[PDB]
């Protein structure tokens, strides 16, 4: 069939540069031509516009003139899209796709399933830097719980970027976890919960400790959650 | 110049459904219409090409409708996998550019409602002697995935310092979310008490701290 891979995911600051690649196999690279498409976080779909695959010559949607540009490397069978200034706004996920056959069996194209779009690249723009989080305890508390249980937590507070790791106990404690997505605040820094329910006879007799882990600032974090 | 379409639609398993596409007479009548689902962390998929025509792999329960100024996507026999994205899409012969729908969000309600479970932690004591207070309010065990959150200051609103995250599919199917109050430890114990307000369903949940 018709493949396209892209590549994997980006972080930039605004003002940057990115190249994001979009290689296609198992067809005649000239047969179908290359469309852009990018999608905003909880947003629709913007055609950015089209490269011609035998010619080389691109079609940019208006607005994108100029801090866009499509490139191709035929021999590799390879479509670029280069995008310069970043701005936050062009956060987002980044397809490449077929595009129908501007004469010759159209129909075809359509039938056999020769229309596909490549998994996306997702493009992340950020002002932060790398930060570890400030994990904070979340003191139990029996009123939102079950009978003889006590919910507590650990705040996992302003780190950059995704992802962390939460675990209770050394791995020892998995029954009743619940770890929440992340927000992203206004500062471009994420925060993220992880609550557990226990037995309210375990308190001050069982100890809790959440262990946290941020690869990318190279932060581990156990946090004790005492009773107050 | 623009493919309208309504934001969401929605329906119970077996039921039938009807998305809108609205147009012109220089992008719609006269160029062909397509049809796109795009399902949670995936690319779109075409379901139907050239108005109404169903390419290899589509179910018969979708299909496609065209007017002279307006398009429809009709679902028969409608299942929890439906749940997605759709979008209309044709060419603009004048500007020589695709244009796309703004998409319509479709919900299946595949299970009963369920409430939501609210547990609402006050800063912590280490927070406050870093000179920050942020108040926790998670919201869990909830159906359909969707969710309003409000904070207050003793009796009043707060808009300043709230960040509420979009629902999330938890492992039992029900969905999840979080909101955050950014305070300062002056604000924190100046107030009487702090609340978060969750309504889902006509149903509200509020439950209060206080320093």
């Amino acid at each position: 069939q018709v493949h396209l891979v892209q590549s994997g995911s980006e972080l930039k600051k605004p003002g940057a540069s990115v190249k994001v690649s979009c290689k296609a196999s198992g067809y005649s690279f000239s047969r179908y031509g290359i469309k852009w498409v990018r999608q905003a976080p909880g947003q629709g779909l913007e055609w950015m516009g089209w490269i011609n695959t035998r010619s080389g010559v691109p079609a940019y949607a208006q607005g994108f003139t100029g801090r866009f540009v499509f490139s191709l490397d035929t021999s590799v069978d390879t479509a670029f899209l280069e995008i310069s200034s970043l701005k936050t706004e062009d956060t987002g996920i980044y397809y490449c796709a077929t595009r129908p056959p501007r004469f010759y069996d159209k129909t075809e194209y359509w039938e056999d399933g020769f229309d596909v779009w490549g998994r996306g690249t997702l493009v992340t723009v950020s002002s932060a830097s790398t930060k570890g989080p400030s994990v904070f305890p979340l003191a139990p508390s029996s009123k939102s719980t079950s009978g003889g249980t006590a919910a507590l937590g650990c705040l996992v507070k302003d780190y950059f970027p995704e992802p962390v790791t939460v675990s209770w106990n050394s791995g020892a404690l998995t029954s009743g976890v619940h770890t929440f997505p992340a927000v992203l605040q206004s500062s471009g820094l994420y925060s993220l919960s992880s609550v557990v329910t226990v037995p309210s006879s375990s308190l001050g007799t069982q100890t809790y400790i959440c262990n946290v882990n941020h690869k990318p600032s190279n932060t581990k974090v156990d946090k004790r959650v005492e009773p107050k | 110049s623009v493919l309208t379409q309504p934001p969401s639609a929605s329906g119970t398993p077996g039921q039938s459904v009807n998305i809108s596409c609205s147009g012109s007479s220089s992008n719609i009548g006269n160029s062909y219409v397509y049809w796109y689902q795009q399902l949670p962390g995936t690319a779109p998929k075409l379901l139907i090409y050239r108005n109404n025509r169903r390419p290899s792999g589509v179910p018969d329960r979708f299909s496609g409708s065209k007017s002279d100024t307006s398009a429809s996507l009709a679902i028969s026999g409608l299942r929890s996998e439906d749940e997605a994205d759709y979008y209309c899409a044709t060419w603009d012969d004048s500007l020589s550019g695709r244009l796309f729908g703004g998409g319509t969000k479709l919900t299946v309600l595949g299970q009963p409602k369920a409430a939501p479970s609210v547990t609402l932690f006050p800063p912590s004591s280490e927070e406050l002697q870093a000179n920050k207070a942020t108040l926790v309010c998670l919201i869990s065990d909830f159906y359909p995935g969707a969710v309003t959150v409000a904070w207050k200051a003793d009796s009043s609103p707060v808009k300043a310092g709230v960040e509420t995250t979009t629902p999330s599919k938890q492992s039992n199917n029900k969905y999840a979310a979080s909101s955050y109050l950014s305070l300062t430890p002056e604000q924190w114990k100046s107030h009487r008490s702090y609340s978060c307000q969750v309504t889902h369903e006509g149903s509200t949940v509020e439950k209060t701290v206080a320093p």
